[PDB]
RNA sequence: UGACCUCAAAUCAGGUAGGACUACCCGCUGAACUUAAGCAUAUCAAUAAGCGGAGGAAAAGAAACCAACAGGGAUUGCCUCAGUAGCGGCGAGUGAAGCGGCAAAAGCUCAAAUUUGAAAUCUGGCGUCUUUGGCGUCCGAGUUGUAAUUUGAAGAAGGUAUCUUUGGGCCCGGCUCUUGUCUAUGUUCCUUGGAACAGGACGUCACAGAGGGUGAGAAUCCCGUGCGAUGAGAUGACCCGGGUCUGUGUAAAGUUCCUUCGACGAGUCGAGUUGUUUGGGAAUGCAGCUCUAAGUGGGUGGUAAAUUCCAUCUAAAGCUAAAUAUUGGCGAGAGACCGAUAGCGAACAAGUACAGUGAUGGAAAGAUGAAAAGAACUUUGAAAAGAGAGUGAAAAAGUACGUGAAAUUGUUGAAAGGGAAGGGCUUGAGAUCAGACUUGGUAUUUUGCAUGCUGCGGUUUACCGGGCCAG
RNA sequence: GCCUAGACCGAGGACUGCGGUUUUUACCUAGGAUGUUGGCAUAAUGAUCUUAAGUCGCCCGUCUUGAAACACGGACCAAGGAGUCUAACGUCUAUGCGAGUGUUUGGGUGUAAAACCCGUACGCGUAAUGAAAGUGAACGAAGGUGGGGGCCCAUUAGGGUGCACCAUCGACCGAUCCUGAUGUGUUCGGAUGGAUUUGAGUAAGAGCAUAGCUGUUGGGACCCGAAAGAUGGUGAACUAUGCCUG
RNA sequence: GGCGAAAGACUAAUCGAACCAUCUAGUAGCUGGUUCCUGCCGAAGUUUCCCUCAGGAUAGCAGAAGCUCGUAUCAGUUUUAU
RNA sequence: AGCGUGCUACUUAUACUUCACCGUGAUUGCUGUUUUGACGCUUUCACGAGUAGGCAGGCGUGGAGGUCAGUGACGAAGCCUUUGCUGUAAAGCUGGGUCGAACGGCCUCUAGUGCAGAUCUUGGUGGUAGUAGCAAAUAUUCAAAUGAGAACUUUGAAGACUGAAGUGGGGAAAGGUUCCAUGUCAACAGCAGUUGGACAUGGGUUAGUCGAUCCUAAGAGAUGGGGAAGCUCCGUUUCAACGUGC
């Protein structure tokens, strides 16, 4: 049952595997249809776009802090510095999220920037617009034509700046800061309470 | 090649719809050209034969017999003529059955629901 | 197969004793199935030794780059006479290979003005000879819709579409091709190199920008067609040159004299 | 294929390759893992040295994210520079004007100190460093600016 | 003499439920074989069998969420995370989640508020109308609370600058679905054949050379195929484009700012213990029992506890398309699948015949011929049949039907044979087969060719030389 | 040294060589059979089949130290009949690209399950080590010594340079132990120098992907085979016992 | 489970636990079988551990693929010295 | 022709020697003559046992891509055959006969790909073998009729038996048309058959009083209720406002 110099294998097929083999023989069917729904959807309301406009916002956690993506919905406060009612802005292809708050100024001023790049070429029609002026229009990509955008990264020529203490004794230091802060902040506080209690 | 999703290249399904046609669809499957001269005269180039038609047969042992139509015997998929009788040591004929296809049809049975027809597949009648 | 098929059956074995193998049996009577085996590989009626699964590995994975090697190469190899006529096209009467041909052939609408062009440019002896090869196909193949056989035509590639893929469409043999769009299904068929491949101008002339040059680039991102490990490819010219047989030692016999 | 298998060659031969005294069986040792304590002992001491056994402490609900740090050396920091720009930054490379190296935005989260840098200063900016990284960069006349 | 509450009866007026199907779906209940080389925890498996309940999807779903970031943001699925953290006689084994890329995206409703200057709400009967309903009227329900108003993202009540938006019904179109009708070109010549659909010649059409039928391999004989064109029926508050009639818009809704407020779900949360389950480990969920709350309170923050903070949501009430599943039903298209002992058990009057008291078990069985043309008639026979004849391309196709192997058997012929036969080797004998007078060359005469003597079989004697077997 | 009897064989296929005789740039017995004669070509010759004679020959398959066995299966014939597919892997090989590699979850596109195109992420690799907090790979021409194919200079030899690889002594990174500088939230920091210690490390990357054979593990798992165990149902027409009515 | 004037008797030719279907192709270190040709190479029944003794793992014996080289310094042997 | 011993000759193994051929391993040479095969040709030497097992090169089968503008109704495939040829072999090709609709060669792909066995599976067929056997229940015979045909049918005559607890005359259960008439003999009636419970066509079962129907028996079982997650269990007037009253 072991033999040989092999690795050890952990092979999970001792359940009844085979009443739950899925294999993804429709997988070009279903890319078609897919297509051919996502047509259907399209020249159903065109030329509004099919796509409600989305923000940008940080992805979280430390490992991916560096990117940006595609949020869910502008939030109240965004839509509120555009003058736009989130009852009205759900009607004109302008997503909201109710949950989504902004602590810092920075995501804020990009989806702010972001709805006024959409507010600017939106073009609401009525009851005196005609036909002809409706089939002036092409049904746009709105992920496409308001694409989420990385910040470039810093790159080019600097001066050099070179501090006393090195970048790595910094480290240690905020480690050794952070480490002992608790402990020395007890010790400190029974040392005061003691040269100031007795000291009455 | 076909390119329409409704139309199959199967060869079991063609044959079961052919031998389990009904009467009605054998009618159309039993069609015959018409013959130069009626062609010029209708317009139309074939017809599903009917009872009191005449025909020319053009292929088999029988090629070169005319005779009038007696009996679509669409049981059989075939048509019985006039006079091509095949006589058994009996004494007894017993009519030889000839598919449509194996004809021309050299003098129509005519009436208003022919005429129409004839019209309208794009030729003229009367 | 049908995933129960020979497994129908509540066939036990009657156990030693009883002057029978012990493969299982069919219970009951009044049957001529009664007491007949069952379950077994070896038993009419039984399920197959392992049993086909939908679940076997059916696609496989090709390299991209490693795919586009071999259109390369079979691209390449539609321009050597020798390999067009050893992969069986009847291309005798064509003076030079790569065949191009004016644009206007992109715009024919009917098969008739095809069919003459085709006859025009000597291509229409591939044509022929697809027409002449139909045979009915041997083995029960021919049961399952694959009823008659024929013999592969000239390609035609070309660069825009103003009729000419309609107006191919029904002439045995041949196969239209977009040069944006070109696959070794086409280009090498049964794995043989050496299609008659019919070049449009436009097509010849979008070939430089679909697969690059030391002069232009790809415009499959990040694609450079391969190189080769070997700069002239004809050894013979390389053995017996100036620089090769001015530094070798005079040869010996053919074949040694026998001396005992 | 199935034709090139030796399957295909042992059809006439009784055994079909497993022997006559051997006979192959179901599954003589065991299934899996089985004795591996006590007739595999042979095996998983002389190929597994430390199969059997904890070591160390467990961590409830461990969240690999934490502990994403992907380390790039001083040998490879250069190829992080514009390669359209690597050249002209080789040479005309000062302290008023030195390339700036964003080894987070690349990917990285250490910057360690394998190799040697070109003798051209260099803004590198880094979550950690070690000491020696800094060090050499440092002597080139660069600086390792810390950021978050 | 009458209300009310509670509880009954009626063949009271009008409704509704049950049962079926099985592939997927929501729950309950629940093994053991098996693996651990034994076995009891474990594993199989939170599976099979059993029970309850649905739909075209179901379920879940707009955070009492994830996180610990510079933060994300309903649900679901895929790829990945990851055979990882963890669980595990830490053995055999087992095993998720966050982030990230994508498919699809859609949001909301109650309870808790005095309409209190007017229960403004609704089922039903009756009448009437233009009837999936409107209007009128009368009982009834309902104040132990039916409407309007608000749902935490808020919001209310006052004040506030004014601004921006807008209801419903039919009629023709479009879209969607179904369906009717309509469409190019040889059956020209010769040969074989019973049949041309085969071969050859000359062609034609092709946005049609898919497939099938017809007496053999048929683009061109027929149906279709391809290309479109044109009718009929449907369908849609919750698709759009026009019309057209009423819009009762001092109305309804949103937008800015100020002030005072801001109700937010209890035998529930939570705790203990018991059992089960989970990766959840001083206890992941669920359930039973005991205890049993609060109001910046409550939950969560994956190591039990107290103290101090911080972060993040807002439970104990409710609805909601899509992406997802689909061995069933309905309708289609396919395949490097099987080819009648195979493929479903079943290609056939197959879940049939037949067995069993019963639950249940459960076969075998396709092919004359293009066409029955399925053998008229005579003769022998009690008859079945036979012999002639006849049909057929074939009776070496006669339904005991294409082909018709082997075992096994009859007849004829050949041979061998003292208690087996069979085999190898060798030669004899008999039978069969093979090969050089070669594609032999040299001159020669006559027989024959379409032809104008010319390629070249023909013959015997000469000569050159060859083949084979030998001295 | 010489004479003499017989048997079997004749591979090769212009010449080339070594010798010998030289009367000779010739000849030979000297790097493998030729010459001549007869007969035959309706045949002498050869092969096969059947059979006789001589001689030898036990029934195959199987397990087994040992089978013709008085060990087991096999009356005969036809058709069927047993190492498969998949998930994850080891070695090797082929191929593409290469510090990268993998288009195919998905999007585009299409002559429509094909072919063709696209890219973010992600996987594996490019860094290890420690239980972990954590730390994290050049004294030097990326080291010295002895070999080392090839190359260079030579001219037997000899010298130079020596990749891969082998043996060996060192250096660097992590863990463990010792030492403990300037300093300091006075308990932290950890410079510097060491140690018969230790790592699946560094020391001018080699990997990633597809495919094939072989091997491995889980799966029905090469095919056939238990005695058993469980879940849900059907039977007192036989029979056992009670009751009711004859 | 029944039933038993008791034999483990009888419970539909089935009884020291009926019959039917399913789990189930249950597991088997055990028996049997395992399908074409030729060519080349070619064993083991021994070591150690195992509720191990009809079984495994391990080492040995064998094949295959080769790789680095090209007489370098090897040997189931002798001699001489010890 | 025994025993001890010596000698000469002779006999013959797949062993040894020389030679031919096959294969394997090594080895010589081959591009200004490499020259349409260098994965080829060629020189030389040595070697050849083999179970389990490994590897290599080939033969054969179903289907797939390509090609031979391949074969074929003027005869494909299949089958039989001292018609032979080729290969060490797996096998390939071919003459004759039969037959009637498809099929093959080559380059590749693929697999449900090769049988003598498994008390293998299904189907078919032998020897045994014209054999074992067709022997309980006392027993048959003559004649005529019918019929192609009579041990067996019908009728007559006789001889017998059951012997009223029957081999008689009815019924219950169970069967289901077996009943009756006519026709009828392929199968069945383990000989036969003109006969039959067989086969075919028809006909046939008449109720106020005979049964069922109604009553209650042991018992079965709704309702009101109470359990149970539930399939359903208990209970039978039961903790009930119980008459479709007369
Ligand atoms: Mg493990
Ligand atoms: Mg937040
Ligand atoms: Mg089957
Ligand atoms: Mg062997
Ligand atoms: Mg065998
Ligand atoms: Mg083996
Ligand atoms: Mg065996
Ligand atoms: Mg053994
Ligand atoms: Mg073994
Ligand atoms: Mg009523
Ligand atoms: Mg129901
Ligand atoms: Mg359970
Ligand atoms: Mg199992
Ligand atoms: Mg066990
Ligand atoms: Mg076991
Ligand atoms: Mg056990
Ligand atoms: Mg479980
Ligand atoms: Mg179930
Ligand atoms: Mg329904
Ligand atoms: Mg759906
Ligand atoms: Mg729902
Ligand atoms: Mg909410
Ligand atoms: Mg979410
Ligand atoms: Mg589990
Ligand atoms: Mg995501
Ligand atoms: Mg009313
Ligand atoms: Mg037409
Ligand atoms: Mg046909
Ligand atoms: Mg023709
Ligand atoms: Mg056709
Ligand atoms: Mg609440
Ligand atoms: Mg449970
Ligand atoms: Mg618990
Ligand atoms: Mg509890
Ligand atoms: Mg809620
Ligand atoms: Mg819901
Ligand atoms: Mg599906
Ligand atoms: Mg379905
Ligand atoms: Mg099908
Ligand atoms: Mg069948
Ligand atoms: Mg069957
Ligand atoms: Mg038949
Ligand atoms: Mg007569
Ligand atoms: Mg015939
Ligand atoms: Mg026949
Ligand atoms: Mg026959
Ligand atoms: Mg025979
Ligand atoms: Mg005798
Ligand atoms: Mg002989
Ligand atoms: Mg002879
Ligand atoms: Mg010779
Ligand atoms: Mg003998
Ligand atoms: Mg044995
Ligand atoms: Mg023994
Ligand atoms: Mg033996
Ligand atoms: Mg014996
Ligand atoms: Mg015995
Ligand atoms: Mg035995
Ligand atoms: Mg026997
Ligand atoms: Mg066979
Ligand atoms: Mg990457
Ligand atoms: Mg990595
Ligand atoms: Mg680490
Ligand atoms: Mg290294
Ligand atoms: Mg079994
Ligand atoms: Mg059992
Ligand atoms: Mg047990
Ligand atoms: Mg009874
Ligand atoms: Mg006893
Ligand atoms: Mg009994
Ligand atoms: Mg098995
Ligand atoms: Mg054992
Ligand atoms: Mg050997
Ligand atoms: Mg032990
Ligand atoms: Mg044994
Ligand atoms: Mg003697
Ligand atoms: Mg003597
Ligand atoms: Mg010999
Ligand atoms: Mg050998
Ligand atoms: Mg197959
Ligand atoms: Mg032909
Ligand atoms: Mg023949
Ligand atoms: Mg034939
Ligand atoms: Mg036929
Ligand atoms: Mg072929
Ligand atoms: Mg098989
Ligand atoms: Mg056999
Ligand atoms: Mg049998
Ligand atoms: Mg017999
Ligand atoms: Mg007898
Ligand atoms: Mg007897
Ligand atoms: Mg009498
Ligand atoms: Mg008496
Ligand atoms: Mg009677
Ligand atoms: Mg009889
Ligand atoms: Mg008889
Ligand atoms: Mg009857
Ligand atoms: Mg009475
Ligand atoms: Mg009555
Ligand atoms: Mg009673
Ligand atoms: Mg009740």
């Amino acid at each position: 049952a072991i033999s040989k110099n092999l690795p050890l294998l952990n092979n999970h097929f001792r359940k009844h595997w085979q009443e739950r083999v899925r294999v993804h023989f429709d997988q070009a069917g279903k890319k078609a249809s897919r297509r051919q729904s996502r047509l259907r959807k399209a020249a159903k309301i065109a030329p509004r776009p099919i796509d409600a406009l989305r923000p940008v916002v940080r992805a979280p956690t430390v490992k991916y802090n560096r990117k940006v993506r595609a949020g869910r919905g502008f939030t109240l406060a965004e839509l509120k510095a555009v003058g736009i009612a989130p009852k009205y802005a759900r009607t004109i292809g302008i997503s909201v999220d109710h949950r989504r708050q902004n602590k810092s100024q920075e995501t804020f001023d990009a989806n702010v920037a972001r709805l006024q790049e959409y507010k600017s070429k939106l073009v609401i029609f009525d009851k005196k617009t005609k036909a002809s002026e409706v089939a002036s229009f092409e049904q746009v990509d709105v992920s496409a034509t308001f694409p989420v955008e990385q910040p470039a990264p810093e790159s080019g020529l600097r001066a050099v700046e070179v501090p006393e203490q090195t970048a790595y004794r910094t480290l240690r230091l905020a480690r050794n800061e952070k480490k002992y802060k608790g402990i020395r902040e007890k010790r400190a506080k029974e040392k005061a309470e003691a040269e100031a209690e007795k000291a009455k | 090649a076909k390119i329409s999703q409704d139309v199959s290249s199967s060869r079991s399904k063609a044959r079961k719809a052919y031998f389990t046609a009904s009467s009605v669809e054998r009618r159309v499957l039993l069609s015959a050209p018409l013959s130069k001269e009626l062609r010029q005269q209708y317009n139309v180039k074939s017809l599903p034969i009917r009872q009191n038609d005449e025909v020319l047969v053009v292929r088999g042992s029988k090629k070169g017999s005319e005779g009038k139509v007696n009996s679509v015997y669409r049981l059989k998929f075939a048509i019985q003529v006039d006079k091509l009788q095949k006589e058994k040591s009996n004494g007894a004929s017993v009519p030889i059955n000839i598919h449509p296809s194996k004809v021309v049809i050299t003098k129509l049975h005519l009436d208003k629901d022919r005429k129409a027809l004839i019209q309208r597949k794009g030729g003229k009648a009367e | 197969v049908a995933e129960n098929a020979g497994h129908q059956t509540s066939a036990e074995s009657w156990g030693t004793g009883r002057a029978v193998a012990r493969i299982p049996r069919v219970g009951g009577g009044g049957t001529h199935r009664s007491g007949q085996a069952a379950f077994g590989n070896m038993c009419r009626g039984g399920r197959m030794f392992a049993p086909t699964k939908t679940w076997r590995r059916w696609n496989v994975k090709v390299n991209h780059n490693e795919k586009r090697y071999a259109t390369a190469s079979a691209i390449a190899a539609s321009a050597v006479t020798s390999l067009v006529l050893a992969r069986g096209h009847r291309v005798e009467q064509v003076k030079e290979l790569p065949l191009v041909v004016s644009n206007e052939f992109e715009s024919v609408t009917k098969t008739k003005d095809a069919v003459a062009v085709l006859k025009a440019v000597g291509a229409h002896k591939d044509v022929v000879k697809v027409i002449k090869s139909k045979k009915l196909r041997a083995g029960k193949g021919k049961l399952r819709g694959r009823r008659f056989t024929q013999r592969r035509g000239p390609l035609v590639v070309y660069a825009q579409d103003n009729g000419i893929v309609k107006a191919l469409r029904n002439v045995p043999g041949v196969e239209t091709a977009s040069v944006k769009h070109l696959g070794l299904l086409q280009l090498a068929p049964g794995a043989h190199l050496g299609r008659f491949i019919i070049w449009t101008q436009g097509a010849f002339e979008s070939l430089d920008s679909v697969y690059g040059s030391d002069s232009t680039k790809s415009i499959k991102s990040g694609y450079t067609l391969p190189s080769n490990i070997i700069s002239n490819t004809d050894v013979t010219r390389l053995i017996n040159s100036a620089e090769v047989q001015a530094v070798v030692r005079p040869a010996g016999e053919k074949t040694q004299k026998k001396s005992h | 294929p199935t034709r090139l298998t030796k399957t295909r060659k042992h059809r006439g031969n009784v055994s079909a390759g497993k022997g006559r005294i051997g006979k192959h069986r179901k599954h003589p040792g065991g299934r899996g893992k089985a004795g591996g304590q006590h007739h595999h002992r042979t095996n998983l001491d002389k190929y597994h040295p430390g199969y059997f056994g904890k070591v160390g402490m467990r961590y409830f609900h461990k969240q690999q994210n934490h502990f994403w740090r992907p380390e790039i050396n001083l040998d490879k920091l250069w190829t992080l520079v514009d390669s359209e720009k690597k050249d002209e930054y080789l040479s005309k490379s000062s302290a008023s004007a030195a390339p700036v190296i964003d080894t987070l935005a690349h990917g990285y989260g250490k910057v360690l100190g394998k190799g040697r840098l070109p003798e051209v200063p260099v803004i590198v900016k880094a979550r950690f460093v070690s000491k020696l990284a800094e060090e050499k960069i440092r002597a080139v006349g660069g600086v390792v600016e810390l950021v978050a």
